[PDB]
């Protein structure tokens, strides 16, 4: 239980041989940043909460100071997301849940990007299909539109311009 | 196969004409004319109101037909055709033929020229009381002899029409003392609609053939106390605000004027016949 | 079964207190200019429309000092007839909350009037609520149909505030900032106030030059971009954003300084905002009367034959012109580094 | 072949005449004879006519009739007459006694407009005097008028199984609308063959367009009595405008 | 029953549509109508619609038609098409070809009002179409879309001829849209508007006139009417002619 203080962050935590094995609550003094949670090596590596100067609270799993495996990130504009992290970014499967629009994407994530899958509003309309990702503002580019107060699916892509382009006619569906 | 003559006609007078300057003419209003009297639901309607205004544009910018201006008179039914009078003013000609009258069958049709009344046959006329064939070469009457076709019965009809039923709502026509003629009067504020179906705002524009500019309270009763002109109304609740407001005359049945806003009218539909007692 | 008795209750006086003073404008002789030009509604609706002008200003409990007949607004299972009034007592309207934009409150800018609405002529009015900037935005961002229903819901995802009532207001709110306007010269706006002031020296324009849209003006305020005519500049303490620094075009702007419509594919000129209307096939046809129509919301238009002029919405309540795409999500918010 | 005479038809080939109703009076007449239809049980109701008044509230008639049957050799139409002064609200326009029939036919000039009004008229006394409502001389001008004229198309009505008249649906149409024979009266047998031209030679007069194929009878007993009959789309119609004078010098005019 | 739709009731029923005509050129068309059905030979010849022009010099559309058959299983009507800019004369609006169709059908925007304008696409190599005949296939597609009917309007007589039905006994519910049916359907087939895509129609019933709105919605501004107690119908298109291809969000 050797709590350290720095010229100013404050480290409250066991240290094993110097350096940082279990658990600790480190606080950074300048930035107000602070983390409690696991220790291996003197870094951040298994769980542990974490919350960012703009207030970001992620909670989930560390590997060598950086977010990894499955977690749970909260957002300043109160957006949450949960799923898989992969570089310190939203890579894999996981969940975007928005607090304003009260719409949610799940599927597949690349780089901090939402690549593939569902993206359904509150009232159940959805768009399924390929998006965007990371390179655009993951945009939807190629699926289908279901509407569910008309109950009506629509296989189309988005043009250059950003309008859509269906490929054949509306038609009643299911919600896909 | 029927012909399209009259149709072609009628046709004819919309739109541009596929080919000299037309000359510049005075005419009323006469759209606002037909709205003013389907508001008041006198006259021929909107839809003739539109193919009559477009037949006096066709009469109006004739140019070999040089013409001062042009006014829609009324229609005569009759009982094989009808009769759509236009006066007009060619920029003898004195009285009751100051004004020369042309008529057609049909609105866009070929215009026949009215001869000149003389008060002979108007006089002839006064007796008797007939109903027009609708063709203006025609015998009139055998037992008492009329000195002309039904042309001239029908000049003589417009004539008497033209002396009674003609007006023009007071102190808008002034007359001038110089030149003995109507002067138009810039600064006339129209009075309500519903004011305008009193007699006392309408005044007579013809001479007698009562004074040139006479109103029309002042006119001959008939019998019981009857006033000649009746009112007409554009609405029977008195509290919608712009309304419409004119006189049916009792004397010709069928000869209307009437008023709405800024815009004035008269017109004679009818028959021809007077409402007056006949005696052999 | 009650609603035709109500319609045929307009007609006539009632058979056995005091009617309310009001100013009303020539309903039938709007009637009669749009069945010149035609446009708008027909002559026997025109006429239904001015008996119900007469009993919503005739009405004690309403309070109305002055009534015009904004128009028709097509929907799916009901239409709306839609009059807009000033009243003698304006509603009380709530306070907007902390961190959003303000209102302008009745009698100003976007709620100058107070609109009333039925579903058939002579039916029950029901009063439309005031408008916000927010409604105003997120009705720009949507292309609906109306159902005719003032209380159904109108989309999730662009999230709309409010209820069909609250974005018919909003179509009403921004077809009325876009699409009211006067003969060019007949008003004159106040260099201190933002008010007009009708002048007398003021000459009509014959015939068919009031085609022209040059001779138009906008007697409305512009609505900006944020959603006020007015736009809002908060208080500083290279710091406001383009949205408040909006100043736009100047009161009573003709039509023929509006922008043009995107272009269409099949020909790179620009469609124009205002397209002309006329009566007569004749260029020589005497009395004609003639105005102005407008692409951008197809179904407004406006008349004007003497001194007497009319401007009157009957559309679907849809913006045309190509310039609408679907929305897309909100971007995702990135992490704490952001390179 | 139509069912009924619709009223903006009749009013459309009729203005040619002057057989035209007010803007106020139409628009209203489009609310109002549904309703009235309704209210009474009619299955027909159209607009009979309009009598002019002094005072210029004028008299809008309609009539009605729910059966049509054939009776003594006459198509009887049980018709209800209805009147309105605004063209809104309808009231009953009630029948009129025989005797009140004979006194109120000598009640000549034009109605003054106030239902409310009685003519005072004097008798000898077997002096008597008897005081006429202006709504019995109002009924009784429009039965004059009504059995004077009533036109319909020739064979457009057929008689059933059941003894009643009804809508010829099959109706060809006039072979020659130019005449009178192709035009009968309502209260004529189908089958009967009494046209028109078999009343008093100069009753009538026939203007037929051939071209736009709309044909117009007029009657020259009562000047004020129009009907149209179009021959291509086989619609026609009918109605009185004008005062419900009769036209007692008609052997001096023709 | 009517045999052909009444132009003056077509015009007063879907007045309260936005669909009106101007008042000189309504007067036109009753005067020409008939000169252009006699003069070419049409048993019908009735007001298609109207479509809005840029120069305010709108195009009036007139739709004829002297047989009315069953090809292939279709009530094929064989209909002529004339356009108008003053509705006094009517000049042929001629068909298009197939080819020329999809490249018609890629033009948007309101028309110009000229007949002599060419528009032009690219697709390096430049086309150029006509106005009459981007006028032509926007008519047509409209026509192949709507052309709506009540059903059992029309019979299909002894030689396989689409001819109305003289003894049509009326809609029994005029506020359903199994009452009513495309022109092109054959008789006693079954194929209604309700068989189109669901939320593609409105109709609005007032229940005690009668009198039923139909309404087109993947093409605003085309208006059916159908009185129940006249037996009247008829339709008429007013709008710029272009289809609504954004009909998913719209509802």
């Amino acid at each position: 239980l050797g709590k350290m203080e720095y010229p100013g962050d404050k480290f409250e935590g066991t240290m094993e041989h110097g350096v940082r094995t279990g658990k600790g609550t480190y606080t950074w003094g300048v930035s107000g940043a602070v983390y409690t949670g696991d220790y291996v090596n003197g870094k951040k590596h298994g769980k542990g909460k974490m919350v960012y100067p703009d207030k970001g609270v992620y909670e989930g799993d560390w590997v060598e100071d950086v977010m990894q495996g499955q977690g749970t990130y909260t957002y300043p504009n109160g957006d949450i997301y949960q799923g898989a992290f992969w570089a310190g970014k939203r890579h894999g499967k996981g969940m975007y849940h928005y607090k304003g629009p009260c719409c949610q994407l799940v599927g597949d994530w690349a780089d901090g990007g939402f690549t593939y899958g569902r993206w359904v509003y509150a009232d159940g309309s959805m768009f399924m299909g390929k998006f965007g990702g990371a390179a655009a503002d993951s945009k939807p580019t190629a699926g289908s539109y279901f509407y569910s107060s008309s109950s009506l699916v629509q296989e189309g892509h988005f043009a250059k311009d950003g309008s859509w382009v269906g490929h054949r006619d509306p038609a009643v569906g299911k919600e896909f | 196969a029927p012909d399209a003559t009259q149709t072609q006609a009628a046709v004819s007078i919309f739109g541009d004409p596929e080919l000299d300057p037309p000359n510049e003419f005075e005419a009323e209003n006469m759209l606002g004319a037909a709205a003013v009297l389907d508001c008041l639901g006198v006259g021929l309607g909107r839809e003739l109101g539109v193919n009559i205004a477009l037949a006096a544009k066709r009469i109006g910018e004739d140019p070999k037909l040089a013409v001062r201006s042009v006014r829609f008179f009324g229609k005569f039914l009759g009982l094989y055709s009808d009769y759509f009078v236009f006066e007009v003013a060619f920029k003898p000609g004195k009285g009751a033929n100051k004004f020369t009258y042309l008529v057609c069958s049909s609105l866009g049709g070929p215009l026949t020229r009215l001869p000149d009344v003389t008060p002979a046959q108007v006089k002839a006329s006064r007796r008797i009381k007939k109903l027009l064939t609708g063709r203006l070469t025609s015998h009139v009457s055998t037992y008492p002899a009329f000195p002309g076709n039904e042309a001239n019965y029908l000049r003589a009809l417009i004539a008497r029409i033209s002396a009674a039923t003609v007006v023009a709502p007071s102190d808008l026509f002034s007359l001038n003392d110089e030149t003995g003629e109507l002067e138009r009067a810039e600064d006339w504020e129209p009075p309500a609609g519903r004011e305008m179906a009193a007699p006392t705002a309408w005044v007579h524009v013809r001479p007698h053939l009562p004074d040139l500019l006479a109103a029309l309270e002042e006119d001959a009763q008939l019998p019981g106390e009857q006033a000649a002109w009746t009112p007409i109304y554009s609405s029977a609740s008195e509290a919608v605000k712009t309304q419409a407001g004119g006189l049916r005359s009792l004397v010709w049945p069928g000869a209307v004027c009437g008023g709405r806003g800024s815009e004035w009218t008269c017109v004679y539909v009818g028959w021809g016949v007077k409402n007056a007692p006949f005696v052999p | 079964a009650a609603a035709a008795v109500a319609k045929a209750s307009l007609f006539g006086d009632p058979e056995p207190d005091a009617p309310n003073e009001f100013e009303c404008e020539d309903v039938e002789g709007d009637g009669d200019l749009l069945d010149g030009l035609g446009v708008g509604l027909g002559r026997q609706e025109m006429y239904a429309a001015m008996l119900a002008v007469k009993r919503l200003g005739e009405d004690a409990k309403r309070g109305v000092s002055t009534v015009r007949f904004f128009g028709k607004f097509f929907g799916t299972q009901a239409d709306y007839y839609v009059f807009e009034t000033t009243l003698q007592s304006n509603p009380d309207m709530p306070e907007a909350p902390e961190g959003t934009i303000p209102l302008e409150p009745y009698g100003e800018g976007v709620n100058a009037y107070i609109y009333f609405v039925s579903n058939t002529l002579g039916g029950p009015l029901q009063q439309l609520p005031y408008v916000t900037p927010e409604q105003i935005k997120a009705s720009r961002l949507l292309r609906r149909y109306l159902t005719g229903r003032l209380d159904a819901p109108v989309s999730a995802f662009p999230a709309f505030p409010g209820n069909e009532a609250n974005y018919l207001r909003a179509l009403i709110a921004r077809i009325s900032a876009a699409t009211v306007c006067c003969p060019r010269g007949f008003f004159t706006a106040d260099d201190d106030s933002a008010e007009l002031s009708a002048n007398d020296e003021w000459v009509p324009l014959k015939g068919r030059e009031m085609a022209l849209p040059v001779n138009w003006s906008h007697r409305y305020a512009h609505l900006k971009g944020q959603g006020r005519t007015v736009t809002h500049k908060r208080d500083p303490p290279n710091f406001w954003t383009a949205e408040e620094m909006e100043a736009g075009p100047p009161p009573l702007a003709t039509l023929d300084t509006d922008a043009p419509l995107p272009a269409a594919t099949g020909d790179k000129v620009p469609p124009p905002a205002w397209s002309p209307v006329f009566a007569s096939a004749s260029v020589t046809t005497r009395n004609q009367v003639a105005g102005v129509r407008s692409n951008r919301w197809p179904g407004a238009v406006c008349a004007c034959a003497g001194r007497h002029f009319t401007s009157m919405y009957v559309g679907w309540g849809i913006k045309a012109g190509g310039e609408w795409s679907p929305c897309p999500p909100p971007p995702p918010v990135p992490q704490w580094g952001a390179p | 072949v139509q069912l009924e005479p619709n009223i903006t038809l009749v009013l459309k080939h009729l203005a040619s005449c002057g057989a035209v109703v007010s803007a106020e009076q139409q628009a209203a007449l489009d609310h109002s004879i549904p309703i009235k239809r309704i209210e009474a049980g009619l299955r027909s109701l159209t607009l009979w006519g309009r009598l002019t008044t002094l005072n210029g509230k004028d008299y809008l008639v309609a009539e009605g009739y729910n059966v049509a049957s054939s009776k003594e050799g006459a198509a009887v139409y049980e018709t209800k007459y209805f009147y309105s002064q605004d063209g809104a609200r309808w009231s009953d326009l009630q029948p009129v006694d025989s005797e009140t029939a004979t006194r109120c036919a000598r009640i000549k000039g034009m109605l003054s407009g106030d239902p409310a009004k009685n003519y005072e008229l004097e008798e000898k006394d077997p002096p008597l005097v008897f005081q006429i409502p202006e709504l019995a001389v109002l009924r009784c001008r429009v039965d004059a008028i009504a059995t004077a004229t009533s036109v319909i198309p020739t064979d457009s009505t057929i008689l059933n199984a059941a003894s009643q008249v009804v809508p010829n649906r099959l109706f060809a149409g006039a072979a020659y609308p130019e005449k009178l024979e192709s035009y009968q009266h309502r209260f004529s047998l189908p089958g009967s063959g009494v046209t028109l031209s078999q009343d008093l030679r100069g009753t009538w007069a026939v203007q037929y367009d051939a071209f736009k194929g709309v044909a117009q009878v007029r009657s020259l007993l009562f000047p004020g009595y129009f009907f149209y009959y179009a021959a291509n789309e086989l619609t026609w119609g009918s109605l009185y405008v004008g005062d419900g004078l009769r036209n007692n010098d008609l052997i001096f005019m023709l």
